[PDB]
């Protein structure tokens, strides 16, 4: 069976920038090393799919709001045919810290691999955004 | 159907209980004094009720007697000793300790409180010996001897070519000879400082005339209250249970009842794991690094427990949620202990010129306590040059209409006193905290926020209130230098932003800010200088001669003339050193200096 | 004399193994798995000579089916089973292996490894469960009930109600009221993935429609020949032993057939983590926090080590001290020095793998001295002849000349800070090629390394000495005491802020630098201590033939020497030079103050 985890990181950037963070496939690539986008367009759009890290990391934007809700149809290539999971983003901007906290309730994905992707997504989501933007102290 | 009872290997038994249980060798000593000190508590447990149980031996001891010569390491002591049944249930029994029944056959409420409770630690001596010749005498049995090669059987014999003994236990081992290591004076005095160090009994060593020397001196404190502890005792033992020969600068002794009972002293030294764990007064390990923080982990000591479910080879415990109760315990207690530091004046300086880091690191990882160890931060400010303030006292001396905390990072101390940012507030009386350490933007980024003022870095762009006649006096004079703020733009290129007309600077004629998030000025170059491991905006202050010149050379329309921009451009640069940032290509940045140098020599 | 043989209480025993061993209670089912391991080993082994000890069951697996409805965890196997001999003397006996026992009735020129030799890992199920109900089933022999307490007896008993299944052994688990989290899905999957995660034979969980799911899909790579493992059966084993999401970089597979035997898979990532490499007994974990197994500098390298002559304890989660972990630690370090000498045989595949771990491998250098000389031919900079690509230390003695006996570098905060700085023309003259440092582990690693293949290693930034001819060295005495009243009126101004003042030629393009000296820290190195989250002396050198400092010295002739101009301009080139040098002004108030004064004159403000 599938279940669910629920992340919440707090980013030093405002949800004009952090927004643009996860659609620019120029930036995208410098907090990821590794790309593979499908379509000529600059930004991410509507059921555009792209493969990360390697192609192992399969992705495709099904939803977004104006810098207020990312929804991402998130798969690992290790996963089965039949599962999928989905990526529910919601940005809590506070004005009176100067930050972001990006609330993450991530669905879908296999019982087993609950904590495969919750460390690797403070390394390589949290960890790899704040150190090659600046995002925020890393320590 | 069919019922049968368990049974067990003997000959396979005792190989796993002696190989494959313990994973160091030299902790055989460890149990064998406490195998004696359990002797020597049952012999004194009955000396309350008949003193003549202390006739034939008096003294109370544990002596240790190597003999190279014969490869013999003897450990006699005078506890109440094994008659002949004892020799046989107790000791050639495995799993049955004879000291778990004395603690279940006594009265409830004695105050001795043995060690020996799982009946298998006396078979540990086989890793080092192959033969063993253990004698015991008990005061209402003969001599016997109990001699064993770690077989499957043993033999008991009666004692008649020995020498006769009071009372007490005399155990002959005769080592492997691969484990000789073992016969020497140092060996046998590391094994002692190490696991059985603050055993309630004198610990003797014959070493070479012969002499004895007691390996335990120093005495546990934790047995005592500590309102009859002198200072002095504390001192020696800190040395004791570690190395370092200064004294302590502050010790922490408490006790926790209840549900759970256990006694810890911690001790604070005077500069910059070290927790140990004592179980039934025996060094047990000292290797949980779950039981105190890493940012609190500057600090030594010892825990002393009884509840503890102790490991089977005694060298660990097993997995339990009492260790998050003792961490829980332990930080409450060092809180308020760098608390009763605070209250003096000299005291707290030496342990915060100390500790700098492990006070500021807590406020960055723990989110418990993150508000109680801000009000130990001392830093300085303008309005305390010399003796260092804490955030409690910043908020008294802010006025009614400030409502926010104001600091600035920087490399040094001399750097951000004379930094060009604190003109605007020292105008307005607002006091501004300094920071010196790398280490202290790591703190401040997660508490933002001290009694519910919010804490604002200057060194970033930032907004002070005014009146509204002022404001529109300001608003009118930035369209005036409208076109001076957008030609800087066209020749800095991308190196900032924007360029903004600023009223915080009085006296520079530039700055450049930060941009509201990420990494400030100072943190960037803390992150690029980590051996191990943003945007920016340019102000100009408009009450300046430098910049007011650069007003009149865009109207006679020298916005993009080739002089000025020799200028903008090391007036910017310039700028980038007294605000803290790094200074891309400083050989261009001195080609330029050393042209002016030139024109002020008269030469070309 | 009175002989006695040894017993044992058994009502105290068995606490003894439970309640103060096994100190982790998730354990319980690694041992049954590999209880179930080593029957489905035995009825193998009889298979080669009898194949019809397979005609009752051909299936070989290991079923594990929770029922939440009575609060009990099923494991079921297809071992070889016990007969009711062996549920009493096996099972009911401690310390009593009967694995071990046929281990050594084994044929001469046995391949099958068991994994049970103590005899007490099938009681860790009680940690968990107040009563099991063994349900064994052999060959030879009836289907028996094997049930416990985990009192002072067992009882057997005749099954006549439960499913009459081939062969194997069912083991019936009540599980405890504080046990019950090990009934769902999620909890044993992290069991298997922990511990039996590269068991040999399927391991089938019954998932709820009941369907079964396998668990212990990838399968070891150690046991396999190297040679005969593609490219992507590596990679599908990194995501299995790692979490991580990238493919491995590189592979090492080697085997050391010496006194120790030992199989170890070493993977290289493509991106630096910030133990990891996993120990395996016969296909069993062991534990992960070996200490001594690999070095710090090298904790980046992943992967696993599967040997079988292990000093293995009680609860089977450590190794004893035998003093046989050291040559372990030398034979993987030993290979992995091989292993980036292949990766730097090819171009492109060194340059993702010194991109990743520059710092890594400049650690090395710093604290291990043994392989101190292997981890500098891994070393790559840029130099001045350099600049584009990456040149390593070998290269660079080749193209060094036949009057060149040292090795010149440079330190500094970035790239571009370093490609112009004024010390690298006294070497360009000499046509001498100057090695780039920037990243701050750079010092660290040739301060320890201090030579290579005879070649002394010196920073340009320090004070060094530069071979000149007998025709020059006349030319520069004459000239250094004509310089000498300058010299000294540089002092008087400086003050404390140097030692001394020194007409140095290795300057050509640049009025004035400042060196630290000859030992202690450089420019660069203080900067960095004063900038780490945990946690000097300065010589100033003139240029005799720069504009500048030829019009100071007829300053100095007119009797200028305390004069009230010339002390703004030479503070204000001393902390000049302390920019290009990569030194830290003491107050960048003072320093722009100056610079304002001369904008000032320069517009012509009053
Ligand atoms: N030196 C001694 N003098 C007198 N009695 C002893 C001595 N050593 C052991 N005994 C007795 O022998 C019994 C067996 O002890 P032992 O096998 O060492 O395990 P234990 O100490 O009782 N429990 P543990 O220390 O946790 O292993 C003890 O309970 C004592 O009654
Ligand atoms: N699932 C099983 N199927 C068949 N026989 C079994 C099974 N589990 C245990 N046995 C038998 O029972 C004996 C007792 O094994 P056990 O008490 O689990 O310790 P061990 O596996 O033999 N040695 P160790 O794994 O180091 O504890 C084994 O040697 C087998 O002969
Ligand atoms: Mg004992
Ligand atoms: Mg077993």
């Amino acid at each position: 069976n599938s279940t669910s985890i629920y992340l919440e990181p707090t980013f030093n950037v405002p949800s004009s920038e952090l927004y643009e963070t996860f659609l620019d496939k120029q930036r995208i690539l410098a907090w990821t090393r590794s790309a593979q986008f499908f379509n000529s367009g600059p930004k991410l759009e509507t059921k555009e799919k792209f493969e990360l890290f390697g192609g192992n990391v399969i992705s495709e934007l099904v939803s977004c709001e104006k810098d207020k809700k990312l929804v991402f149809h998130w798969k690992l290539k290790d996963w089965s045919a039949p599962f999928n999971s989905t990526i529910e983003m919601t940005f809590h901007e506070s004005q009176e810290f100067h930050e972001t906290k990006l609330q993450v309730k991530w669905t879908g994905i296999p019982v087993g691999e609950e904590d495969r992707v919750r460390a690797n997504f403070e390394e390589y989501y949290v960890r790899s955004i704040k150190l090659t933007f600046g995002f925020g102290a890393v320590l | 159907g069919e019922t049968f009872e368990f049974q067990a290997e003997i000959t396979q038994l005792m190989s796993l209980i002696i190989n494959t249980v313990y994973s160091n060798k030299e902790i055989f000593l460890r149990e064998l004094i406490s195998n004696a000190s359990d002797a020597l508590d049952k012999i004194r447990y009955q000396a309350l009720s008949d003193p003549k149980q202390l006739e034939t031996e008096p003294d109370l001891f544990i002596r240790i007697t190597p003999k190279p010569e014969e490869k013999v390491l003897e450990i006699r002591d005078s506890g109440i000793g094994m008659t002949k049944a004892e020799l046989i249930n107790n000791l050639g029994t495995i799993a049955k300790s004879g000291t778990k029944a004395f603690m279940e056959a006594l009265s409830a409420g004695a105050d001795v409180s043995m060690i020996g409770q799982f009946g298998v630690g006396f078979y540990s001596l086989f890793l080092v010996a192959d033969r063993v010749q253990v004698i015991s005498k008990n005061n209402e049995d003969e001599q016997y001897i109990w001699e064993s090669n770690a077989g499957g059987s043993f033999t008991v014999t009666l004692d008649e070519v020995n020498e006769r003994i009071g009372r007490g236990t005399v155990l002959r081992l005769f080592l492997k000879d691969d484990q000789l290591e073992y016969l020497e004076e140092k060996r046998i005095k590391e094994v002692i400082k190490r696991h059985s160090e603050f055993v309630a009994y004198p610990i003797q060593l014959l070493v070479t005339v012969q002499e004895l020397e007691e390996l335990n001196k120093t005495k546990p404190l934790w047995t005592r209250n500590p309102s009859d502890i002198t200072q002095e005792e504390y001192n020696a033992f800190y040395k004791s249970i570690s190395n370092d020969w200064e004294d302590p600068l502050y010790v922490k002794h408490f006790s926790v009842e209840g549900q759970l009972e256990f006694r810890a002293i911690l001790f604070i030294p005077k500069r910059a794991n070290n927790i140990k764990l004592y179980v039934r007064r025996v060094f047990i390990t000292d290797e949980a690094e779950d039981l105190i923080p890493e940012w609190l982990s500057f600090v030594k000591g010892v825990v002393d427990s009884e509840d503890l479910p102790l490991n089977l080879s005694r060298e660990m415990l097993q997995q339990n949620k009492i260790m998050k109760v003792i961490r829980k315990n332990i930080v409450k207690k060092l809180i308020e202990a760098f608390n009763e530091i605070a209250e003096d004046s000299e005291q707290f300086d030496k342990f915060y010129s100390a500790f700098a880091k492990n006070i500021k690191l807590g406020v960055h990882e723990d989110t418990q306590n993150r508000a109680a160890l801000a009000k130990l931060l001392r830093y300085n400010s303008t309005k305390s040059v010399d003796e260092l303030t804490s955030l409690t006292d910043y908020v008294t001396r802010m006025p009614e209409h400030q409502k926010n905390i104001y600091y600035i990072t920087g490399e040094s101390l001399k750097a951000v006193e004379k930094s060009p940012f604190l003109d605007a507030l020292k105008a307005k009386n607002f006091e501004v905290l300094f920071l010196t350490d790398p280490i202290d933007e790591y703190a401040f980024t997660q508490l933002k926020e001290f009694e519910g003022k919010t804490l604002v870095d200057i060194t970033k762009d930032f907004e002070l209130e005014e009146t509204d006649e002022e404001k529109a006096e300001r608003e009118k004079e930035i369209k005036e230098y409208e076109p001076l703020t957008k030609a800087l733009k066209d020749i800095l290129g991308d190196q900032v932003e924007k360029v903004v007309v600023s009223y915080k600077l009085l006296d520079a004629p530039a700055a450049i800010r930060t941009g509201q998030f990420g990494w400030s000025a100072n943190m960037e170059r803390i992150m690029k200088a980590q051996a191990l491991r943003s945007k920016k905006t340019f102000e100009i202050s408009p009450k300046s001669p430098i910049i007011k010149e650069l007003k009149k050379r865009v109207d006679e329309g020298g916005a993009q003339d080739k002089t000025v921009k020799d200028l903008t451009n090391l007036l910017f640069e310039t700028a980038l050193l007294t605000s803290g940032f790094s200074l891309e290509e400083p050989t261009s940045f001195a080609s330029r200096i050393n042209r002016l140098i030139s024109l002020g020599l008269n030469i070309d």
